[PDB]
């Protein structure tokens, strides 16, 4: 009757029950179905290859040395500091990197028993998880971060977790992005691996990430075409200013030289071609060919010619826009696929 | 059983209370290892290390029996390690510092005949060092690691350094700097606490003397590289100006920003440095090539100004040349 | 009598008390009313959409099994020592992103006792919660950061949380925050929402906080006026100094493009636009138009009447183009300080 | 006799001596009297607004059931794994953001016993305490941070704080601060507050700090200078080529501005106008009137006498509102 | 019958067995076997001499007190919570910089029990080694980090390490690095070293590791060519108005000093010459022979006919047809040179 001595009787001291063996020894498996609920994303960065997830876990099994026949209600929670007392599963992240509890006025753990013997058992912790990121279209990028959950010490034929099908990955719905939104739809297989001693079950949730364009494409494409009908104007200006042309030229290189640079500084280092540097190779090759085509019709006319260099300055002033245009045009199909 | 002599070892014994609590001050040895010396920061004024810390002491309530074996020396785990009495032993210019339990905590326990017992914990330090910064390129830093007791005294306990390995390992392979000489001056530090009383110490310092490589690499060749572009401008018709007066203003810009730049790698220190006083001096040369080219200019305008041009162009680098020999020459 | 002897027999062995069982258990819900004391702001960054607290933290309620009468006066207090030995609630933040205790020279936590059995409970801890900013006036911002406070092992029929309405949101005097200064007023209402466990309860408050624009108004907006003003001084100089002139058109767009490229650094990346860029980005839209029109007036001078044409139209420009300026900046401002 | 059995008999299980009760219960309260002694300072940093310091830390007080007389040495010290057996105060920092202790092969403990009965308590911490920095006069600051030591569970009436008059914040000799140098002279008053819970003990400890003006003096007002004589030398050229002229003044100008931008990267953004800003405000606006002055006089030109005597009555008249400004700004940040 | 009272008479309270005795003492030596699992590589970077990775780590020996012969089956696995309650071997990592554990919803360690009285134990931890980096060849660079692992507690009289011969070092197949890569071929051989208070069993193993060219190839080395056509551009462009080519000049040795302050600061500060910085400076040289030349150019024209003038042609167009030829025969020289 008495809440603490039926607390005693069912575990502890006083139950004859051993928190140290698993559900059923020498038996069948135990399942312990798991399912997450994310809180709060974000945080990701590119250089470390990790994002950081502040998440809920909660696992679901059935102890038959558990099952309790005397309270009438069937709903019963228990004190967190219960817990330390019973059987646990041993749940890990494959892809870890760093992970920690949350200790604020209480270890924040939840218990629940069912009147059968089903088992709740929830906690918060924070994850700083690792994730393949390719940046091949890197403005237009598609991630698939993603998330393995496996035990350790108990081989798959003694433990084998699934996932409640009715929304095992419910996701909260004020949380969002910087430069980030996920999309609702979410994956879900396995991940069962074997290692030397055996093969132990594995379990993933994977995400798919999607960048918006917005604040690469105005604060870094913006500049580039800029600079470009800079040097489009600087066609305008006749032989005569032949040092201001040329200064204006090489300066314009080096704002095209400078923004790149600082692109690439931002991303971190990368052996396979990016995406956006073939855009700051192309607008600094389009600045080389302006300087470069304007000493070569600065030096014909110092080597009829007149006539001709005019004619060529021209026919480049009414060619490289329609150039640059079906580069863009070419560049933004290609990167739809 | 064999763990029979170490329990009945430690059952009756009180680890509350140091060995010779009413006779003198227990003695203590110290073998410092130096197993990876980090790198050093100057702008944390710091300096990492990681020692294999030896201590020595003779204890008569673990004198081992010789009915069991009489054994020369005996080893026992961690546990036991903590279950004993321990010296007390504080870092003095310690800031940050921890252990090491990779598996567990790396302690050595080794028992002798007479009493003596030998413990080794391993432990990461952070120590800090007042850098002496002037001369910043030519300079021997010596940052010193200290050891003291804080609970015991003087008359209580007492530290000796041992007469053998304060140095040990040969494969340090500092990045920047090199170790040569380790000789202990200044080896006792006794400490006055007011109201405390003395308190026993042992001192060591770590003498290391910078290289040049990087520095010399860095920044003198990009110096002189703007001063032969200044000597260039030197070489220069005065009649041109939209030409001769941009590439000056130009490289003194550069060699400015520069300047400004490398001055904002190091702490801000409070007094001139040998990095300052070359990078002020080949500021100021610069400065006097436009200087001189503007008087030139003035001159033209309405004696000639051309031979003051080639007088100038024809002077002053050697002018250049001899200074820095003096800067060399007194700060070596 | 002896105040051991009472301290054994109210908690701990001798005393039939369990801290593992919450008051009126399997009966009605408890109150626990609490109150947050600020003691310190500070280190809030956009960075990492984020800023860091030190606050106080006190609960109250009353437990019938803590009841006394023994001692006369009302108030008793004790050792922290004690705390484990009676019940506690599992009080936590939602969005805290990792926070700790202060265990210098004790466990600084207050525990004191009334004689009709309430409990005051306090501890001091300091979080790092995670606001989500947004940024659209980014000069002028105005924000609204909270901190749900909540249980986690408890629903709706188990444990409540209220609000000490005197002062629920008591903030110390002498405190102020580098670029911020926050209202006096404190909203306060309640986050109550649901999970696949259950429902638990909410309480939380929200600090209206906004960034004074002076620091902002002295390193953004100055540097742009004073380009834009060698723009204008750009324009002063005739067409012969064709070199000079265009030089020193460039050179005002390369300030223009390092300082754009400056102030982005500070703030994270965001898909949306800021109120800033688009400033800095229209002003350099003034100093391209200036070189453009600089190089539009060379080439109609490059048989001799359209000179003084060519006069008129920079005489025109540079008249036009100030006033330009100021009507764009009143507009500006009056927009977004409305 | 036996050390054991004294310690036993002193405290712990066979004492009755109860580490839970304050001592003189529902009596007077205990005066106790801490002292602090700095060891190192470092890391004055605003852009965090705080600093870091490693200090000792001890208390003084009389326990009556403390008392003994049985060792014949006044003086009497202990095990410091034996610390958790008898009462201690909770002196903890108002303003600390983060600390720890140090466990370097021990807990660094000492605990000392009087024969009268009072007790001495040490522990060496390394705190992080948030100064309210202010940079009004940035380069000639002055500044004063404080520590509030004080109690936190038990009231002023059960509970007071005190110095011990005789160096109560004595500071280690060699000890040298980057960017700083500490007076001497240091304050000591009380700071007893009050909450809605009650009201607490409060000590202060604050220091002086003076910042040496070499680092920044070098560092920013020699380019600065330099940049000025610049725009001297590009007075002294003739106005026939406009292109060198107005160069070197695009070129100044630039250097104004880069270096604006450079010298506020250390320090924390602020709403009120610093003193460094107004310098650099005043050189930028300088080179500012020197192009514009050269814009006024290419107008003049396309009345070259008038034009040239301009230029010279410019050229002998701004240096000498430069050095009355130079003046005045060093007198009024200087006093 | 009890499951737990088996575990209780084996280890433990009941049994007898001290957990503070190693096996077999007064004795023989204990072979104790060991091989590690590589999961994650990262966070390799030269600015702190050292390495990030995530590694298993399984013990193998054989304890008489540990042999049992009631249960049928052969193999036999325990909680996890019990791990200290028996003797464990002291396994460390000479070089550390930084280690812990993973206490995630557990304390993440297996041990299994063989029948005849072998053991397994394994654990899961997370190193940040100190990789003592050689800068060289930087661009071409290659690598090798050794893992030092040996005991500290137990001489090697008494306690040895070795290698499962069958894959010791087995590493997982989908691991990749940011612009490196890890070779197969993986060596492993010994360490016992020596010391004042006597010596220990160290086993070692190490790795060969290399970086794919391409990040820096074309972030450092395209520039060099561009800023080379650019001087060449300027060469081609005539000699009447100085300040053209005098600023064209000034703005590709600005660009030369800027990239290589850039390039500077990313790697850590070194001493001896790296490999990039030689091309960095060789680059800088020529762009000032670029504009020494024009400066000859430009003296020997205004030195005062056109005969002088003819040869200022002969040289522009001598230099116009050399560097060509002496910047790719360099080139050829140098890629070659480090590439073997
Ligand atoms: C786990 O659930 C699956 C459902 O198909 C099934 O194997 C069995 O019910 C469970 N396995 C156990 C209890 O070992
Ligand atoms: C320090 O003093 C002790 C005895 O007082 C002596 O044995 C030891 O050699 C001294 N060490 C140094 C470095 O002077
Ligand atoms: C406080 O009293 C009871 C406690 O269970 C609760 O039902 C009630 O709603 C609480 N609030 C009040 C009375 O305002
Ligand atoms: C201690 O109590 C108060 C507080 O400091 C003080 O005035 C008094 O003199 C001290 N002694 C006694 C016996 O109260
Ligand atoms: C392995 O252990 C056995 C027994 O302890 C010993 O005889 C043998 O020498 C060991 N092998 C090695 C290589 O040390
Ligand atoms: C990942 C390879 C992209 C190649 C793009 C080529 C575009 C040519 C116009
Ligand atoms: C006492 C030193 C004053 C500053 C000297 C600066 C020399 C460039
Ligand atoms: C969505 C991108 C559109 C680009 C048009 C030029
Ligand atoms: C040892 C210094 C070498 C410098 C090469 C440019
Ligand atoms: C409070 C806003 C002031 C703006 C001044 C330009
Ligand atoms: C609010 C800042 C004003 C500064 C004027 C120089
Ligand atoms: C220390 C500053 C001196 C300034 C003299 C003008
Ligand atoms: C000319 C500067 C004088 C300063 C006196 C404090
Ligand atoms: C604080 C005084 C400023 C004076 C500017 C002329
Ligand atoms: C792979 C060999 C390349 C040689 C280039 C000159
Ligand atoms: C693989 C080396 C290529 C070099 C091209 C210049
Ligand atoms: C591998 C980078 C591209 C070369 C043209």
């Amino acid at each position: 009757m008495s809440p603490s001595d039926f607390l005693d009787k069912l575990m502890g001291r006083t139950s004859g029950y051993d928190a140290r063996i698993r559900p059923n020894f020498k038996g069948p498996p135990v399942n312990v179905s798991c399912n997450i609920f994310i809180n709060s994303f974000g945080s990701i960065a590119e250089t470390t290859m990790d994002y950081r997830v502040n998440i809920f876990l909660r696992q679901q099994w059935n102890d038959p040395r558990l099952a309790y026949n005397e309270y009438p209600d069937d709903s019963l929670d228990l004190d967190p500091s219960m817990l330390d007392s019973i059987w646990k599963p041993d749940l890990f992240f494959a892809n870890e990197k760093g992970a920690h509890f949350h200790e604020i006025t209480t270890d924040n753990k939840l218990l629940r028993i069912s009147r059968n013997g089903n088992v709740l058992y929830s906690i918060r912790i924070t994850l700083t998880l690792a994730c393949p990121m390719d940046l091949k279209n890197f403005p237009m990028d598609v991630q698939t971060c993603i998330m393995q959950l496996e035990s350790f010490g108990y081989t798959m034929n003694d433990l084998i977790f699934e996932w409640q099908e009715q929304g095992a990955v419910q996701v909260a719905d004020g949380l969002t992005l910087p430069q980030f939104i996920l999309k609702e739809e979410k994956d879900l297989r396995y991940c069962t691996k074997h290692y030397n001693t055996g093969k132990f079950t594995c379990i993933e949730a994977r995400f798919h990430l999607e960048r918006q364009m917005g604040y690469y494409l105005i604060q870094m494409y913006i500049p580039s075409l800029l600079i470009v009908i800079l040097s489009w104007i600087s066609f305008w200006i006749n032989m005569d200013a032949a040092p201001a042309r040329v200064g204006l030229g090489i300066t314009t290189v080096l704002t095209m030289t400078t923004q790149s640079s600082g692109s690439r500084a931002s991303l971190p280092k990368v052996s396979y071609v990016k995406a956006i540097d073939i855009w700051m190779a192309v607008c600094l090759l389009f600045v080389f060919s302006a300087l470069l085509e304007y000493a070569a019709v600065n030096f014909v006319s110092r080597q009829l010619f007149i006539q001709r260099a005019k004619k060529i300055d021209k026919i480049s002033r009414i060619g490289f826009p329609m150039a640059f245009l079906i580069f863009n045009m070419f560049y933004w199909i290609i990167y739809k696929i | 059983s064999t763990s029979n002599i170490l329990n009945r070892l430690l059952v009756s014994y009180d680890p509350r209370i140091r060995p010779n609590f009413k006779g003198i001050p227990v003695d203590v040895v110290v073998n410092i290892f130096i197993n990876s010396f980090g790198s050093i920061q100057e702008t944390t004024m710091d300096y990492r290390v990681n020692i294999f810390l030896r201590q020595k002491w003779n204890d008569p309530r673990l004198k081992l029996p010789s009915d069991f074996r009489g054994s020369d020396a005996l080893t026992v785990d961690p546990t036991m390690y903590k279950c004993l009495w321990k010296p007390d032993l504080f870092f003095a210019n310690e800031k940050s510092a921890n252990f090491h339990d990779v598996t567990q905590e790396n302690i050595l326990l080794f028992i002798f005949r007479d009493g003596d017992v030998l413990v080794s914990m391993r432990l990461s330090i952070t120590l800090s060092c007042p850098l002496d910064l002037t001369l910043f390129p030519m300079d021997t830093q010596r940052c010193k690691m200290q050891l003291e007791s804080f609970g015991y005294t003087t008359d209580d306990l007492r530290f000796i350094w041992q007469s053998g390995d304060p140095v040990q390992l040969e494969k340090i392979a500092l990045p920047q700097f090199d170790i040569k000489k380790e000789d202990i001056e200044y080896g006792n530090c006794t400490k006055y606490y007011k109201g405390t009383g003395y308190y026993t110490c042992v001192e060591v310092i770590f003498t290391l003397r910078r290289q040049v490589g990087f520095y010399m690499m860095g920044v003198y060749a990009p110096t002189l590289l703007i001063v032969v572009l200044s000597w260039l401008s030197f070489w220069i018709n005065p009649d041109a100006s939209a030409a001769r007066v941009p590439l000056g203003i130009f490289s003194v810009l550069s060699l400015a920003s520069e300047c400004t730049t490398l001055a904002a790698e190091l702490p801000k220190v409070s007094y001139v440095k040998a990095l300052d006083v070359w990078l002020i001096a080949c500021l100021l040369f610069g400065f006097a090539s436009l200087v001189e080219y503007a008087v030139v200019q003035v001159m033209l305008n309405n004696t000639a100004a051309k031979r003051i041009d080639l007088y100038a162009r024809a002077l002053f680098p050697f002018c250049f040349l001899f200074f820095n020999v003096i800067y060399w020459s007194i700060y070596l």
